[PDB]
RNA sequence: UUAGCCGGUCCUAAGCGACAGCUUAACUGCGUAUACAGUACCUCGUUUCGCGAAAGGGAAUCGGGUUAAUAUUCCCGAGCCAGGACGUGGAUACUGUACGGUAACGUAAGUGAACUCCUCGACGCAGGCAGGUGCUCCGGGAAGCGUUGUCUUUGCUUUUUAACAGCCACCCUGGAAUCAGUUUAGCUGGAGAUAGGGUUAGCUGGCUGGUAGAGCACCUUGGAAGGUGUCCGGUGCGCUCCUGACUGCCCUUGAAAAGAGGAGGGAAAGUUGUUAUUUACACCCCUGGCCGUACCA
RNA sequence: UAACUUCGGGAAAAGGAUUGGCUCUGAGGGCUGGAACAGCUAACUCAGAACUGGAGCGGACAAGGGGAAUCCGACUGUUUAAUUAAAACAAAGC
RNA sequence: UUUACUUAUUCCGUUAAGUUGAGACUCAUGCUCUGCAUGUGUUUUGGUU
């Protein structure tokens, strides 16, 4: 039976005006404006989503503690970790091959 | 009276190009010191469908020479070019696919795409999907160079002008038929509104020079001079020759 | 809103000087009871099941603290 | 001959000490706890920051100071390196008895600050070798 | 069961457009919906993202190619001839 | 016709006004051209101002009550956000910014200037599949109600729980063909599968707080006072909206900017005490302007 | 279930038979304790038989008339707001 | 009538960053230690600067 009305100013079916049927202590059925579903931080250059760090809309990322917005590593906030191993194994070897030449360039 | 839709097209307004979701004007990297006294290592980060053209665009990430920051140019992608590949722009780069040599360095018989007419032109010739301009032969100095265009014609061009080695991607995208009017509609929606064209014979004698009459015919020669004014020049303009070729 | 789970914390939140009142709720099922301290940001509350412990606890609340309210 | 040994510099690949140079001290293949081949790294969490001739002398003393770390790492995570640290600081002397038990790890680090400071400065090797390439590797931050 | 005689992938387009045009489509539609072998990983999991763009599903790499196949034959000829022109120059 | 939280206000879209100038007798028309932080001393410096969305983007609110006519705006209660902050008590360092786990990552806290890179904001359509909110439905228990010439352990109504707050793909071992795992559909695997043990994401999931004092359904004394009850389970290719991962389609590949955050970098400070980092470590404190808000549709 | 066909269609081509009520029978799941058994139990979906009726039964509502040929346009799409929806416009192909 | 100059005039590009003519720094085809030069130097990996 019981049918409901939008409570906010926007009376259209957009993304922002997404709604959720609740029933109350009144036994009265009624909307709540829940927003859009936040995308959780896909981070580069893989573009996989990061473990450790939750989906929130980006202003509420302020509220959280600094701990919660990262992973405790090198490049933790924005890196795949697996991607990070690439960075080190590059920068180890590309220094070592560059160094081995510059000792051979003494002759 | 009344102005023909040939004439209304220059006025702008409703016949302008639909540019909105197009992803930047595609160009070569603007002629530096680094490019003309050696070379500069690019890295291809992305490959993109730009709407309203057949070619892909490669998005390429160079290091800046003077500041700390990191620049990003968008080229028209030569085919055989992948995400992770180093491109090497400049004078003393190898003749391999991707790379952007000056034309005088390229040994003749080379296929080139996205070629500069002048020096520092940023790249005008042979940009459409599948096309290329082939090098014919150089000067004695290396100052000027012959090129053969996708038309047929032969063009003298300065040797310090440059372009990408290899063919532009999206090759052979006219060999299909669009079966539907719908497939024509979706093509010309993300370009200008040039479609559907109405035949001028269907129109009344106000609106077009052909239109009118109790039978649906043209009534004077379809062939028209170069010297004719705005709104005469319809049908076969300045035509040397007519009818089926051979 | 918030709960308390032990008697260490409940003695602190009562003694803390911005705590206004202690409404105390009792209900028959058997006699399970709730204390609720209205402090300044949050309403802290502390469930006790045994009545004889809860009678002892009402003495342990301070007299210089102002209010108490009861249903019944 | 296993690459890992009790006197070999590595680079750590995973965990919160990733891209941090450090010396292996002693090696294992499992126990009751841990069903894998681990090793006791004794590394460098903050390397000494770079220095001028035209700084004041007290600032040069500070900038050279090191934050060490101690950790059992899994063998897969560590990466071996050409260099090796066996003939300069002598890595067995550097506490075998005290590890996780008794939480003497804090005690262990203060041992390493005494060593790694005296090694980085006055790092010339005894008798013959003038600089040693091994030791000047650990001083550099592995810039990613 | 094989459930048509001839028309195959282009039963789709039904009883219209005309059989010559329908056959031109059939042969290059058969090309573009194919998987192709990746250069870089090996696995035959390459799909056409957009005209002129191909993605190796397993690999994750994207590369440029033909409209309707990974390697247009004209472009295969240029990869041969530029490798030759580089060698003779030395 | 009562607002920090409902909107406008702020941002930029298609576009539109003006700056430098350039045209024209002006009216007009064009308009991205330009010299536009550490009293005094340096060292940096490429974008020009504004308008343009009450369906796009975006700080934060929910329950019950109330008036002849207003309510997420009044009242009672429970919260949250932006800006700025005292105080008591905790963490950390004092030759220099916390620890733990093999790892994925973690916990009451856990400094980070210039400059740079990255993420969110940020995005198509169709298809089925799984899960969830609300609705509809079946049965037991407790209230009141209806029918009763006849039958009917019977038919109907009520049995509710808000925002807010706490707790419940990836790594290690290992080494796969007699190939194995797996979906409705296909896919996945020596660029490391099955399996065993972990880590992490989540919804509109569960439990407690909020919270029965409220709301609802009944009963008895006044001529408004006081009571009981509000319990326990199912069902589905169901209908609704939402999420999730997939599959397909394109000569169609599906906005921007404000704003919030991360990282690389290591500039600064701090010498065992009035220190100094914490202004979202916990608690505590202060302020929130302007306009719309009746009613028809 | 035909001519014809661009082999995709034509096609619901054409042409027939059955259907209600009542009483039964068979087939199709899930969860527990270890040759497959023993307990507890939940869907609306098909197939078939008997009996019964003024031969009725998609009982109201809802819901294609069909076939053989010719002319034009291939098709979907568009159009003279208030006398013209077509054989006109467009269309892919050339 | 033909073809030299560059400052009028014209067109393009740049965040107006490396132009003109001399010079050496490294190894290198290699000749003579220092020579005219012909000459190049980042190109081995989705690091960093």
């Amino acid at each position: 039976a019981p049918r409901l009305v939008y409570r906010r100013h926007n009376h259209y079916a957009t993304g922002s005006n997404r709604v959720r049927r609740v029933r109350t202590p009144g036994a009265k059925v009624v909307f709540h404006n829940v927003g859009k579903q936040p995308s959780r931080p896909k981070c580069g250059n893989c573009h996989r989503a990061l473990p450790g760090i939750p989906a929130v809309a980006p202003h509420r990322l302020r509220l959280l503690k600094k701990r919660e917005r990262t992973v405790h590593r090198a490049y933790g906030g924005s890196r795949c970790h697996a991607c990070v191993r690439e960075r080190i194994v590059r920068a180890f070897l590309v220094e070592e091959q560059k160094c081995v030449k510059q000792v051979l360039q003494v002759k | 009276g009344r102005v023909i839709r040939a004439q209304r097209k220059g006025r702008g307004s409703v016949f302008r190009a639909h540019t909105h979701k197009r992803k930047g004007e595609a160009k070569l990297r603007p002629l530096d010191f680094a490019e003309r006294r050696g070379y500069i290592k690019g890295l291809v980060k992305d490959i993109l469908h730009d709407p309203g053209r057949g070619a892909p665009l490669a998005e390429v990430s160079f290091r800046d020479a003077y500041r700390y920051k990191l620049n990003k140019q968008r080229m028209v992608a030569v085919e055989g070019m992948y995400t992770g590949q180093f491109i090497y722009c400049g004078k003393n780069a190898a003749l391999t696919i991707g790379n952007i040599l000056p034309l005088n360095k390229m040994p003749e018989g080379t296929v080139v795409s996205n070629v500069e007419e002048k020096a520092g032109d940023r790249g005008t010739l042979a940009r459409t999907s599948g096309t290329y301009a082939t090098i014919v032969g150089h000067s004695d100095d290396g100052s000027k160079t012959r090129i053969r265009l996708p038309s047929g014609a032969r063009k003298t061009v300065s040797g310090y002008s440059r372009g990408m080695v290899g063919i532009v991607a999206g090759g052979g995208r006219i060999d299909k038929p669009m079966l539907k009017a719908g497939n024509a509609y979706h093509k010309y929606k993300v370009k200008r509104n040039c479609w559907p064209k109405v035949r001028g014979v269907a129109m009344n004698p106000v609106e077009h020079p052909h239109g009118g009459g109790n039978h649906q015919h043209i009534g004077h020669p379809s062939t028209v001079s170069r010297m004719a004014a705005p709104g005469q020049k319809v049908g076969l303009i300045a035509a040397r020759r007519t009818g089926l070729l051979r | 809103a918030k709960e308390i789970r032990d008697l260490r914390k409940f003695l602190l939140t009562a003694r803390r000087p911005d705590a206004k009142r202690v409404t105390i709720v009792r209900q028959h099922k058997s006699t399970v009871t709730k204390f609720k301290i209205r402090c300044s940001r949050y309403l802290y509350t502390f469930v006790v099941e045994d009545r004889e412990k809860a009678q002892k606890l009402e003495g342990s609340l301070p007299p210089s603290l102002e209010k108490v309210s009861i249903p019944g | 001959v296993k690459l890992l040994k009790s006197g070999r510099v590595v680079v750590v690949l995973n965990g919160r000490h990733a891209g941090k140079k450090g010396v292996v001290v002693n090696t294992w293949e499992g126990s009751k706890e841990r069903q894998f081949a681990f090793c006791l790294v004794a590394g460098i969490e903050k390397a000494p920051l770079k220095v001028h001739k035209k700084m004041p002398a007290k600032k040069i003393e500070k900038r050279m100071r090191v934050k060490p770390f101690l950790k059992y790492i899994n063998v897969n995570h560590l990466m071996p390196t050409r260099y090796t640290v066996s003939s300069d600081m002598d890595v067995k002397t550097m506490p075998e008895d005290a590890m996780r038990t008794v939480d003497d790890r804090k005690a262990a680090k203060k041992g390493l600050k005494k060593i790694f400071y005296e090694k980085f400065t006055n790092p010339v090797n005894e008798k013959v070798g003038k600089v040693s390439k091994d030791l000047l590797f650990l001083r550099k931050k592995l810039r990613f | 069961a094989k459930r048509t005689k001839k028309v195959g992938v282009v039963g789709k387009y039904g009883t219209r457009y005309g059989a010559s045009l329908r056959k031109q489509v059939k042969k290059i539609e058969l090309q573009q919906h194919a998987k192709y072998s990746c250069p870089f990983c090996g696995k035959m999991a390459t799909k056409r993202q957009a005209v002129g763009i191909w993605k190796c599903r397993g690999c994750s790499k994207v590369m440029t190619g033909g409209a309707w196949t990974l390697q247009t034959a004209a472009a295969a000829t240029v990869r041969s001839t530029v490798a030759r022109l580089r060698k003779q120059a030395g």
